[PDB]
Order: structure tokens, then sequence, then C-alpha cells
């Protein structure tokens, strides 16, 4: 049975402690898996730092300790029990609690090229926001859309600690051509009132 | 530099077989023990198999015993994973990893010091399909503009997107793919650029879908 990593929210500059969560300590190693990368060795033999691992990381009996958390520490940390055969514990994903940052919103009409194919995709971009909780709502001719959109969100950025989100509304060509006003409405803690970006088909 | 480069991942029908390879360079491969480790999408790391430097010692995880075979060819600087009777729960990114050992009067200890980039295995009965690439044109906003590319209706994962053949990385966001109702994936890649340069600069997204041997460079420009 597979397990999704656990989320540990931490404030930058404050300490964090990560339990091995396996379910002396010379047999214990720690790995960090930054977004989109392979695991990299952090701590070996319980409390030795791999080269280039900053002062702030240390092991103790059994947890991993970060004295002050920085933006570059985002990722999933994995404890490994290096016995006759190795085993990895459940991951812990650090969530860096930066200041609130509102999203920049952009709406994209379907390309002329795609319409030639019989399908229309309308895209709404929410760029570089924090916290993660942002909501998108689609309206077509001032009518709430239900069941015809999907979204995905990037992992937290290693430099500015923000997220971005992309939402796609999918309609047939026939439906797209039957309506005029396309809008995505965004609610987020950084916005004192919701932001709407829209266009009219045919400009 | 030490490098481990995996290959052989891709789509395979349930019950089929597939062979992974891990090509080692930049160190004496014959002296090191190696492991395979895998990661299901959105899940944790799971150790798969172990082979000592001279193949005398081999271990398997219970989840793959009797179906997977680890081997190596030291003269060819290669590590292999032969996977048979593949099931849906075998879908994962597979990594090769090199073992570093420590010894003292009480015994031996180890960690994994170098890892490959990983190769994705998809166990599914669905068919391979190359994507379409459509532009996300910069709006008439001058401020900060956004543009991108919609990579739509492909299978299996993954696709790679770069901008200007890698010259543009500042401000690029490539989003995780979504699985559409049709069983085909769709993802988008976007960039924010100074809208003051939408006429002078030329932006191209380079889309590559190896599972279908598809390579697209679509120029993205604003519409009149």
């Amino acid at each position: 049975m597979t397990q999704s990593p656990l989320s540990l929210p931490v404030t930058p500059g404050e300490p964090a402690s990560i339990s091995c969560r396996s379910s002396g300590y010379n047999y214990l190693d720690w790995y960090l898996q930054k977004p989109g990368q392979s695991p990299q060795l952090l701590i070996y033999l319980g409390s030795n730092r791999a080269s280039g691992v900053p002062d702030r990381f240390s092991g103790s009996g059994f947890t991993l300790k970060i004295s002050r958390v920085e933006a570059e520490d985002v990722g999933v940390y994995y404890c490994m029990q290096a016995l006759q055969t190795p085993t990895f514990g459940q991951g812990t994903r650090l969530e860096i609690k930066r200041t609130v940052a509102a999203p920049s919103v952009f709406i994209f009409p379907p390309s002329d090229e795609q319409l030639k194919s019989g399908t229309a995709s309308v895209v709404c971009l929410l760029n570089n926001f924090y916290p993660r909780e942002a909501k998108v709502q689609w309206k077509v001719d001032n009518a709430l859309q239900s069941g015809n959109s999907q979204e995905s969100v990037t992992e937290q950025d290693s430099k500015d600690s923000t997220y971005s989100l992309s939402s796609t509304l999918t309609l047939s060509k026939a439906d797209y051509e039957k309506h005029k006003v396309y809008a995505c409405e965004v609610t987020h803690q950084g916005l004192s009132s919701p932001v709407t970006k829209s266009f009219n088909r045919g400009e | 530099e030490v490098q481990l480069v995996e290959s052989g991942g891709g789509l395979v029908q349930p019950g089929g077989s597939l062979r992974l390879s891990c090509a080692a360079s930049g160190f004496t491969f014959s002296s090191y023990s190696m492991n395979w480790v895998r990661q299901a999408p959105g899940k944790g790391l799971e150790w798969v198999s172990y082979i000592s430097s001279s193949s005398s010692t081999i271990y398997y995880a219970d989840s793959v015993k009797g179906r997977f075979t680890i081997s190596r060819d030291n003269a060819k600087n290669s590590l292999y994973l032969q996977m048979n009777s593949l099931r849906a729960e075998d879908t994962a990114v597979y990594y090769c990893a090199r073992v570093e050992y420590y010894y003292d009067s009480s015994g031996y200890y180890y960690d994994f010091d170098y890892w490959g980039q990983g190769t994705l295995v998809t166990v599914s009965s669905a068919s391979t399909k190359g994507p379409s690439v459509f532009p996300l044109a910069p709006s008439s906003k001058g401020g900060t503009a956004a543009l991108g590319c919609l990579v739509k209706d492909y299978f299996p994962e993954p696709v790679t997107v770069s901008w200007n053949s890698g010259a543009l990385t500042s401000g690029v966001h490539t989003f995780p793919a979504v699985l559409q109702s049709s069983g085909l994936y769709s993802l988008s890649s976007v960039v924010t650029v100074p809208s003051s340069s939408l006429g002078t600069q030329t932006y191209i997204c380079n889309v590559n879908h190896k599972p279908s041997n598809t390579k697209v460079d679509k120029k993205v420009e604003p519409k009149s």
C-alpha cells in the first residue's frame, strides 16, 4: 500500500522537526526530494551531513531538525532504515509559511487552430500566490459552469514559496460558438474582493 | 562527474513485460553495489531490488519477488531491471541508485549517494497518442503579460516543455498534467514576460512527447 507524503507547515526562520515515521542510529539516513527531482542524500550514519548540506540540518535520536527553515528547503523528506534490505518511511512535505501574496490572473481564449478540430479549451492562469487555497469559478454568458473544468497547481516554488494554478474549461466548438462572455472569477485570501478576468468571443 | 542515466520506461499492457536500463559513467562501476527504487505518482519511495558489485548477492522486495529480475553487465557499465507480469500498481518512476558503504568493528552501514534521473513505467491497456500543441496568446493588457502553450490529448505521460530551446526559464510554470474524461492527458506551460517586448521578442515552446515520437515547436504571438 502506497502513502502520500505528510504536510508540515513551517514559518521561515523558525525551527522544524521531522520524524522518521517508519511504522545506535548509525543505520538511519535522510533524503530530500525537491520538486521535480530525484532524491538527494542529506544525513548519513544518523547525524553526519553530506557535503554541501547547510549547518541548519542535523540528526538526533529519531528526527531530522532544521534550526531555521529557509525557502530553499521545500520538498519531501524521507527517512531510510539501511538494514540488510533498505526501507523508506512516509514522506514529510515541508510547507513554507510565507506572507500572503495575491494571484495575478490571466484568461486565454481557445486558439483558432484548436477550433478547427471541434473542441474549445478556455484557460485561466493564477500566477504566484500564497496561501495554496485559491478558488476558480467559470461563468459563460453570466451562468455558473459546473462539471466541465479541471485544474492543476505547481508545487511550492523554491525561491519565492508561492504556488501557481491553471484551470481549463472544455466545451465543444458548437457550444463555444453559441455563447459570447467567458469569465473566470478568482477568490483568494490576498484579494479583498474576487478578481474576474473575461473576454467576449470575437473581441 | 558521476552519472546514472535510466532508460526503457514507457507504456506496457497489463501482464506484459518491460526492461529497464541504467547506464553508469564517471566512476568504476564494477566496484559498486546498486539498487532499484520506485515511486508511484504522488506517493513515497519504495525499495525494489539490490545487486552487489559482482552479482553474488541479490535481494528483492516482497512486492516484486518472482516477477522482477535484477542483473548487471559490468563490462557494459549497465544495470538492468527485467519486469514481467506487470500490474497496475507497478506504475511508477523507477530510479537506480548507487550504494556507499562504511565499516567498523561493529559491522557495516550504507546509504545511497547517487541516483539516476528516473524513468516512468505506465501499466495500462490504453493506446499511445501524440499531443496537439495550441498557443496561449498574450492578451492586450503595458505591464506584465502572460503567454503559454496548451499540450492537449496525449498518452502516456510524460511530456517535456521548454521555452526558446532552454534560453527562457525565468518565469516559466509547467503545470502537472490533468487526466481528462477521455483518458488522455492535457497540460499547459506558461511564461510571464514584460509586455513591453511582445513585438520584438519571439517566444517558442518546445514540446517533446517521446512515447509517441512527437516534437513540436509552436511559435506563440499575440493576435490582432
